[PDB]
C-alpha cells in the first residue's frame, strides 16, 4: 500500500546509505542483526514501521533498497560490516569493471549486463511491495558511474512503470574535494537525460557542506565519514514523515504539488537549519521561534547561491522533535514584515507547516548535536540561476578548443550530444528569468 | 578484478626493472626470497594488483623481461632481485641487435615475438580484469627500442581495450652509447605515440645535469642514474596499492591527465633532491617542497617550466602529514602566477596524500605534471635529427636490413607537427 | 572554393508503419527549412524554423543522376587541367550515404550503374576521347582503399594492409597500393562491383549493408611514359556518426569498430573549424582519415564538392542540425 523503494548506487549513494540505514533503524530500535526488542515490538503498532522496511516470514524487519556499485570494494564493507545481515545477496549487485570517471562507459556498455538482472530484480519487488510510493534515488553529478547509471536507470523504469514519481538527491563535488577533471562534463550529461524524468533534485553540493564543517565544527579535514552525517540528516527529515504519523502528513505528491509550479525547472533547495556541534555539554537549547528567525540565513551554504537577490516561488518546513504549533505562527510576523522575503508577483503565498513526533536521534561517536528542536524548509528560489551559470562557464571553456572530448568519444559518444545538452540548458538557465518576470 | 601485466625490454629497460623492484619491496616491504613480512594491511589486501597467488606467503611476480642477448639475461638474475619471479619467463634470444633498431623490428625482432606473446597470452587468462600494460626501456637503443615498440603493436591489436602507458628514456649527448642516434630515437618515438596513452618523459639530459650541479656526481655510473629514477617509478605507482581521497588508478590517470586528443610526454618532479643515504638534509617540511615541486631545475625532463603553460598538476604526495598545509601552499602558486597554470580546467588535481613513506624519507612528494615546456625537448632531437638527414648520412646502416628512404621523413614531420601543435596559448 | 550540396532522402516504408513525422522542407532551388518542435516551460508547444541557404540543394525526388550532375560532373573538366578533386558524403549513418556514392540499393545486390562512382569514370573516358583532351595521350588508372580500425585496407588486391607515409615535398602517398590500368567503362565496372562485394559491413535487419568503414576510390590520371600524376579524382564514402539509439545487439565487436567510426569523425570535424580561423596547427595526423583528406582542404589545384545527407524524420531531427551546421561551416571557408 504505502510502500515505496529507494535506490543506493554510487560512491555516493552507499556512503550516503551507510549514513542513513544506519539512521533509520535507529528510530524503530532495530539490532545489527536485525531482532525487535521488547518495547511492544512485535507487529506494527500506532506507528507504521513498513514505510522503508518489510516484515519478513521469520518475524524480524528487512530493509528494502537497491545496493548496485561497480566497484565490488564498497559493497564488501557493507557484506561484512555491521548490517551484513539485513540485506539479502538479491538486493547486492556488484559489477566488475569501473566507469572510471566517464559517462560513456557507465551509461550503456557496462550497463549492457547489469540493468537486464536489476530490472529483473526490481520485477522481484513487485510481489513482495503490493502499493508503490515511488522512488529516492541517491548518486553524484559529475562523477562516474553515479552519473553513469542514473541516466540509464530511469529510462528503464518510465518504461516499465511511468506513474511512479522519484525524487534525485544528488551531489556534484567540490573545488576542496577535485576528484576529476571532467566534472563539468559529466554532471551536464545527467542534467540532460534526467532533466525530462526528474521531479525534485536536491543539489547537495560539497562546495558548500564543507563550509558548514568549517565553521560549526571547525574540522577542515573533509572525510567521508563526516561530510556524510551532515548528509544524512537532511534525508531523516523526509524520513519519519511519511514513516511515523506526524502532527501534519506531507505526502509525496503533496509536496510536489508545492515545490514544481512548472515541471521544467524543478529544482528545489535542501535549506537545512545549520546547527552547533555540542561536544560535551550545550550552553542553552534553541526553541523553535529562534531557529526559522535565523535559519535561512546561514542555510544559504547549502546550495553556495545568494537567494537574497533572487526570487522566491515557495517555500515548505518541516518539523522534527516536540514542536508546539501554537509557538510557530508568532516568528513567522516578523520575517514576513520584513523586504528579505521576496516572491515573484504571482505568488505572495508564505509556507506549509509540517511536524513531526521523534527528534532526529543521533549516533554516538559523531560530532554533531544531540537536540529535539529540528526545522527542515525546503524551497524553491529564481536565484539559483546564477548557480548553473557557474557549471556553464566551467564547462564552455573545456569545450570552445574542444579539450578531453575524445575520451567520450572513444567510448561512444558523438560530438553533437554535447551541444545538445548545452543547448538543453542554456534554455533552462533561461527559464528561471522567464518564471521571474514582473509581468 | 585490478590485474597489471608488465613487460619491460632493452638494458635501460633491464637495469631500471631490477631497480624498481627493490624500492617497492621495501616500501612495501616485501622479503626478496619470494615470501612478505610486513604489518599492515595497506601492504596486504592489494597483493592481487602485480602479482600472483600461491600458498606460504610466496607468489610469482609477473613481468616480461626479454632481451636477445644474453648478457642481461644473465645480469638480472644473480642477486635477490634474480630468484625472486618465475623461470618460466625467461625469455632470452640468439643473436643481440648490435644498436640496430632494425634487426629489433623487422628482421631478427620480429621472430621471437611469438615466444613473448605467448607468455602474455597465459598471463591475461588467468587474471579477470586487466587494468594496463607497462613499459620501460629506451627511445634510441637497438632490442628496447625495437622490439619494445614492436611488442605494443602485436597487443594493441589484441588487446585494444586497455590503457596502456610507458616509462621513456629519451637519450642525450652527453651519456651516449652507439654515439649517434637521433636515428633510433624517432623510429622510436613514431611507432610509441600512435599506439601509447602516457608516456613519461625521462631523459639524460636532466639526469645528468642534477648530479653535475645539486648532487655533485660529476661522473656517474647508469646505476647511480638508475637510483634517480627508480624513485620516481615508486612515487607514481603508489595511486596502484595505497588508495587516498584521489582513487587514481591508471585509466583514470589516463582521462584526468590528457586534455588534447594526442598523448604528450609528461615530466615529473621530485621530492627534496639527494641520492642514497646522503645526510645534512632538514626535515622533510611540507611547505619547502612547494618551491621544490614547481622549481626551474628540479625537473625529471630536462625544459623550462618558467615557459611552459601548465596543463594537467597532479602531484601526489607520500606521509604522514597535516592536510590543512597542503592544500594552502599549492594556492600561493596559482593565486600569484597566472601564466604558470593558466586557463583550461576548473578546479585541476593538485594533490592526493598517501599515508605510507617511501624506504628512507619520510613524508616525501612526487610531482607529474603535463605543459608545453616539453617543446626543447621535441626541438633539441629534431635539430640533432635535421642535420643527420639532410644530408642523408648514416643512411645505410638501415636501407640494407629491410627498412624504406621516406619512412624517415613522416616520423621527421611527425615530430614537427607536435612543435607547432603545442603553441596553443 | 569548397561547394556545398545537401541532399535530403525520402521516408522509408517501416518509418511509415512506426509514424514518422517528415520535418525537412526543400522549398527552392538552394534552400531548405527545418521544422523544429518545441515546448516552452508551461507545456505550450511551439515550432521553430531553421533557414539555411547552400550552393544547391536537392529534393527526396531526386535521383542520382541529378546529384551526379551538379557534385561531380563540373569536377571533370578540372582533373584534365592538372588539378584534382574530391567530394564527400558526410551524414548521419542510415542517411543514404552510399546510396549516393555507392549505388542503388537493390536488395541483396548493389546496381553499380548508378553511383557517383560509375557516372563518373564513365565522363572521365567521353572527355578523354574528345579531340581536345586525345591530343594529351592520357592513361587512365584507378584504385580503390578502405580505411577499416583506423588503418587503410585494399580492396582490389583482397586484404593487403597498408601504411600511410609521406613524401619530403609534404604529400600523404599510401603504399603500397594497386594501382590498375583501365581499359574502357566496362573494365571500371568491374572493379566497383568486385570492390563492393569486399566491402567490410555488417548484417542486421534494418541496415543489412551498413556502411562499416570509409571507402575511396581513385581514378589516377597519368601521362603515357613518365610515372607523375597528372590529376585525380579521389571518391570518399564516410561511415557516419551513429550514436543515436545504436544499442540493439552490440557486442564487444561491434562498438570497437563503433567509437572508431565516431573518432574518425572527430577528428574530420576540428579540421574544418581550425581551418575556420586562421594560423592554428591544423589537426591532420589525429586520424588516419583527415591524413588522406588533407589534399582535399589545403590543396591549391583542389575544387571539393561535400555532398551533405540528411534523414528527414522527427527522431533524427538532432543530428540533422548537426549536420547542417558543419556544412555551412565548410560553405564559408577560404583557404588560400
Ligand atoms: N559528499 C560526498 N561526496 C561523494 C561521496 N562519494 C563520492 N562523492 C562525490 O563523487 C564525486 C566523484 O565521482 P563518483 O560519484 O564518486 O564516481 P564513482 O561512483 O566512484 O565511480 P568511478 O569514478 O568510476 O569510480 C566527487 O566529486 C565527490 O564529491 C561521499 O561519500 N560524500
Ligand atoms: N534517395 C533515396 N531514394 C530512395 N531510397 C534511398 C535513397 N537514399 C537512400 N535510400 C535507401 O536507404 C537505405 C539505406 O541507405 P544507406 O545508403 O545505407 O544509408 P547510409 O547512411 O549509407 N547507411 P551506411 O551505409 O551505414 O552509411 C537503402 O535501402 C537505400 O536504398
Ligand atoms: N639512464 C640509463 N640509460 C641507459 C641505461 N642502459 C642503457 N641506457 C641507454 O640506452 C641506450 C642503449 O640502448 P640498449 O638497451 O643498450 O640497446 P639494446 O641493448 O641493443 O637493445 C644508451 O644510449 C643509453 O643511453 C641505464 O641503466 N640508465
Ligand atoms: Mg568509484
Ligand atoms: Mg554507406
Amino acid at each position: 500500500m504505502r510502500e515505496c523503494i529507494s535506490i543506493h548506487v554510487g560512491q555516493a549513494g552507499v556512503q550516503i546509505g551507510n549514513a542513513c540505514w544506519e539512521l533509520y533503524c535507529l528510530e524503530h530500535g532495530i539490532q545489527p542483526d536485525g531482532q525487535m526488542p521488547s518495547d511492544k515490538t512485535i507487529g506494527g503498532g500506532d506507528d507504521s514501521f513498513n514505510t522503508f522496511f518489510s516484515e519478513t516470514g521469520a518475524g524480524k524487519h528487512v530493509p528494502r533498497a537497491v545496493f548496485v556499485d561497480l566497484e565490488p570494494t564498497v559493497i564488501d564493507e557493507v557484506r561484512t560490516g555491521t548490517y551484513r545481515q539485513l540485506f539479502h545477496p538479491e538486493q547486492l549487485i556488484t559489477g566488475k569493471e569501473d566507469a572510471a570517471n566517464n559517462y560513456a562507459r557507465g551509461h550503456y556498455t557496462i550497463g549492457k549486463e547489469i540493468i537486464d538482472l536489476v530490472l529483473d530484480r526490481i520485477r522481484k519487488l513487485a510481489d513482495q511491495c503490493t502499493g508503490l510510493q515511488g522512488f529516492l534515488v541517491f548518486h553524484s553529478f559529475g562523477g562516474g558511474t553515479g552519473s553513469g547509471f542514473t541516466s540509464l536507470l530511469m529510462e528503464r523504469l518510465s518504461v516499465d512503470y511511468g506513474k511512479k514519481s522519484k525524487l534525485e538527491f544528488s551531489i556534484y563535488p567540490a573545488p576542496q574535494v577535485s576528484t576529476a577533471v571532467v566534472e563539468p562534463y559529466n554532471s551536464i550529461l545527467t542534467t540532460h537525460t534526467t532533466l525530462e524524468h526528474s521531479d525534485c533534485a536536491f543539489m547537495v553540493d560539497n562546495e558548500a557542506i564543507y563550509d558548514i564543517c568549517r565553521r560549526n565544527l571547525d574540522i577542515e579535514r573533509p572525510t567521508y565519514t563526516n561530510l556524510n552525517r551532515l548528509i544524512s540528516q537532511i534525508v531523516s527529515s523526509i524520513t519519519a514523515s511519511l514513516r511515523f504519523d506526524g502532527a501534519l502528513n506531507v505526502d509525496l505528491t503533496e509536496f510536489q504539488t508545492n515545490l514544481v509550479p512548472y515541471p521544467r525547472i524543478h529544482f528545489p533547495l535542501a535549506t537545512y537549519a545549520p546547527v552547533i556541534s555540542a561536544e560535551k555539554a550545550y550552553h542553552e537549547q534553541l526553541s523553535v521561534a529562534e531557529i526559522t528567525n535565523a535559519c535561512f540565513e546561514p542555510a544559504n551554504q547549502m546550495v553556495k547561491c545568494d537567494p537574497r537577490h533572487g526570487k522566491y516561488m515557495a517555500c515548505c518546513l518541516l518539523y522534527r522533535g516536540d514542536v508546539v504549533p501554537k509557538d510557530v505562527n508568532a516568528a513567522i510576523a516578523t520575517i514576513k514584515t520584513k523586504r528579505s522575503i521576496q516572491f515573484v508577483d504571482w505568488c505572495p503565498t508564505g509556507f506549509k507547516v509540517g511536524i513531526n513526533y521523534q527528534p532526529p536521534t543521533v549516533v554516538p561517536g559523531g560530532d554533531l548535536a544531540k537536540v529535539q528542536r529540528a526545522v527542515c524548509m525546503l524551497s524553491n528560489t529564481t536565484a539559483i540561476a546564477e548557480a548553473w551559470a557557474r557549471l556553464d562557464h566551467k564547462f564552455d571553456l573545456m569545450y570552445a578548443k574542444r579539450a578531453f572530448v575524445h575520451w567520450y568519444v572513444g567510448e561512444g559518444m558523438e560530438e553533437g550530444e554535447f551541444s545538445e545538452a548545452r543547448e538543453d540548458m542554456a534554455a533552462l538557465e533561461k527559464d528561471y528569468e522567464e518564471v521571474g518576470v514582473d509581468s | 578484478m585490478r590485474e597489471i601485466v608488465h613487460i619491460q625490454a632493452g638494458q635501460c629497460g633491464n637495469q631500471i626493472g631490477a631497480k624498481f623492484w627493490e624500492v617497492i619491496s621495501d616500501e612495501h616491504g616485501i622479503d626478496p626470497t619470494g615470501s612478505y613480512h610486513g604489518d599492515s594491511d595497506l601492504q596486504l589486501e592489494r597483493i592481487n594488483v602485480y602479482y600472483n597467488e600461491a600458498t606460504g606467503n610466496k607468489y610469482v611476480p609477473r613481468a616480461i623481461l626479454v632481451d636477445l642477448e644474453p648478457g642481461t639475461m644473465d645480469s638480472v638474475r644473480s642477486g635477490p632481485f634474480g630468484q625472486i619471479f618465475r623461470p618460466d619467463n625467461f625469455v632470452f634470444g640468439q643473436s643481440g641487435a648490435g644498436n640496430n633498431w632494425a634487426k629489433g623490428h623487422y628482421t631478427e625482432g620480429a621472430e621471437l615475438v611469438d615466444s613473448v606473446l605467448d607468455v602474455v597470452r597465459k598471463e591475461s587468462e588467468s587474471c579477470d580484469c586487466l587494468q594496463g600494460f607497462q613499459l620501460t626501456h629506451s627511445l634510441g637503443g637497438g632490442t628496447g627500442s625495437g622490439m619494445g615498440t614492436l611488442l605494443i603493436s602485436k597487443i594493441r591489436e589484441e588487446y585494444p581495450d586497455r590503457i596502456m602507458n610507458t616509462f621513456s628514456v629519451m637519450p642525450s649527448p652527453k651519456v651516449s652509447d652507439t654515439v649517434v642516434e637521433p636515428y633510433n630515437a624517432t623510429l622510436s618515438v613514431h611507432q610509441l605515440v600512435e599506439n601509447t596513452d602516457e608516456t613519461y618523459c625521462i631523459d639524460n639530459e636532466a639526469l645528468y645535469d642534477i648530479c653535475f650541479r645539486t648532487l655533485k656526481l660529476t661522473t656517474p655510473t647508469y646505476g647511480d642514474l638508475n637510483h634517480l629514477v627508480s624513485a620516481t617509478m615508486s612515487g607514481v605507482t603508489t595511486c596502484l596499492r595505497f588508495p587516498g581521497q584521489l582513487n587514481a588508478d591508471l585509466r583514470k590517470l589516463a582521462v584526468n591527465m590528457v586534455p588534447f586528443p594526442r598523448l604528450h610526454f609528461f615530466m615529473p618532479g621530485f621530492a627534496p633532491l639527494t641520492s642514497r643515504g646522503s645526510q645534512q638534509y632538514r626535515a622533510l617540511t611540507v611547505p619547502e617542497l612547494t618551491q621544490q615541486m614547481f622549481d626551474s631545475k628540479n625537473m625529471m625532463a630536462a625544459c623550462d617550466p618558467r615557459h611552459g603553460r601548465y596543463l594537467t598538476v597532479a602531484a601526489i604526495f607520500r606521509g604522514r602529514m597535516s592536510m590543512k598545509e597542503v592544500d594552502e601552499q599549492m594556492l600561493n602558486v596559482q593565486n600569484k602566477n597566472s601564466s604558470y597554470f593558466v586557463e583550461w580546467i576548473p578546479n585541476n588535481v593538485k594533490t592526493a596524500v598517501c599515508d605510507i613513506p617511501p624506504r628512507g624519507l619520510k613524508m616525501s612528494a612526487t610531482f607529474i605534471g603535463n605543459s608545453t615546456a616539453i617543446q626543447e625537448l621535441f626541438k633539441r632531437i629534431s635539430e640533432q635529427f635535421t642535420a643527420m638527414f639532410r644530408r642523408k648520412a648514416f643512411l645505410h646502416w638501415y636501407t640494407g636490413e629491410g627498412m624504406d628512404e621516406m619512412e624517415f621523413t613522416e616520423a621527421e614531420s611527425n615530430m614537427n607537427d607536435l612543435v607547432s601543435e603545442y603553441q596553443q596559448y | 572554393s569548397i561547394t556545398v550540396c545537401v541532399r535530403k532522402r525520402p521516408i522509408s516504408r517501416k518509418e511509415v508503419n512506426r509514424k514518422e513525422i517528415d520535418v525537412i522542407s526543400v522549398p527552392r532551388k538552394d534552400m531548405l527549412i527545418v521544422h523544429e518542435p518545441r515546448s516552452k516551460v508551461d507545456l505550450t508547444k511551439f515550432l521553430e524554423n531553421h533557414k539555411f541557404r547552400f550552393d544547391y540543394a536537392f529534393n527526396d525526388t531526386c535521383d542520382n543522376a541529378m546529384v551526379y550532375k551538379y557534385t561531380a560532373k563540373p569536377l571533370v573538366k578540372t582533373i584534365f587541367e592538372g588539378g584534382m578533386a574530391t567530394c564527400f558524403a558526410y551524414g548521419q549513418t542510415g542517411s543514404g550515404k552510399t546510396h549516393t556514392m555507392g549505388g542503388e540499393f537493390n536488395g541483396k545486390v548493389q546496381d553499380c550503374k548508378n553511383g557517383i562512382y560509375a557516372m563518373a569514370a564513365k565522363d572521365v573516358f567521353v572527355t578523354l576521347n574528345m579531340p581536345r583532351y586525345r591530343a594529351m595521350n592520357l592513361v587512365v588508372s584507378a584504385s580503390f582503399f578502405e580505411i577499416y580500425s583506423g588503418k587503410v585496407f585494399d580492396l582490389l588486391s583482397d586484404k593487403q594492409k597498408l601504411r600511410v607515409l609521406e613524401d619530403g615535398k609534404q604529400q600523404v602517398q599510401v603504399v603500397g597500393l594497386t594501382e590498375k590500368v583501365v581499359d574502357g567503362v566496362e573494365e571500371v565496372l568491374k572493379l566497383i562491383q568486385h570492390g563492393n562485394a569486399a566491402r567490410t559491413s555488417g548484417q542486421t535487419s534494418a541496415n543489412s549493408n551498413s556502411s562499416r568503414s570509409h571507402a575511396v576510390f581513385q581514378i589516377v590520371l597519368r601521362p603515357q611514359g613518365s610515372t607523375k600524376i597528372h590529376g585525380k579524382f579521389s571518391f570518399i564514402d564516410l561511415a557516419g556518426n551513429e550514436r543515436g539509439v545504436d544499442t540493439s545487439s552490440a557486442d564487444r565487436q561491434t562498438r570497437m569498430e563503433g567509437a572508431e567510426i565516431n573518432k574518425s569523425l572527430l577528428a574530420l570535424k576540428e579540421c574544418i573549424r581550425a581551418l575556420g580561423k586562421q594560423s592554428a596547427h591544423l589537426p591532420f595526423r589525429v586520424s588516419k582519415l583527415t591524413q588522406v583528406l588533407r589534399d582535399s582542404f589545403i590543396g591549391e589545384k583542389s575544387k571539393t564538392c561535400m555532398i551533405a545527407m540528411i534523414s528527414p524524420g522527427l527522431s533524427s531531427c538532432e543530428h540533422t542540425l548537426n549536420t547542417l551546421r558543419y556544412a555551412d561551416r565548410v560553405k564559408e571557408l577560404v583557404v588560400k
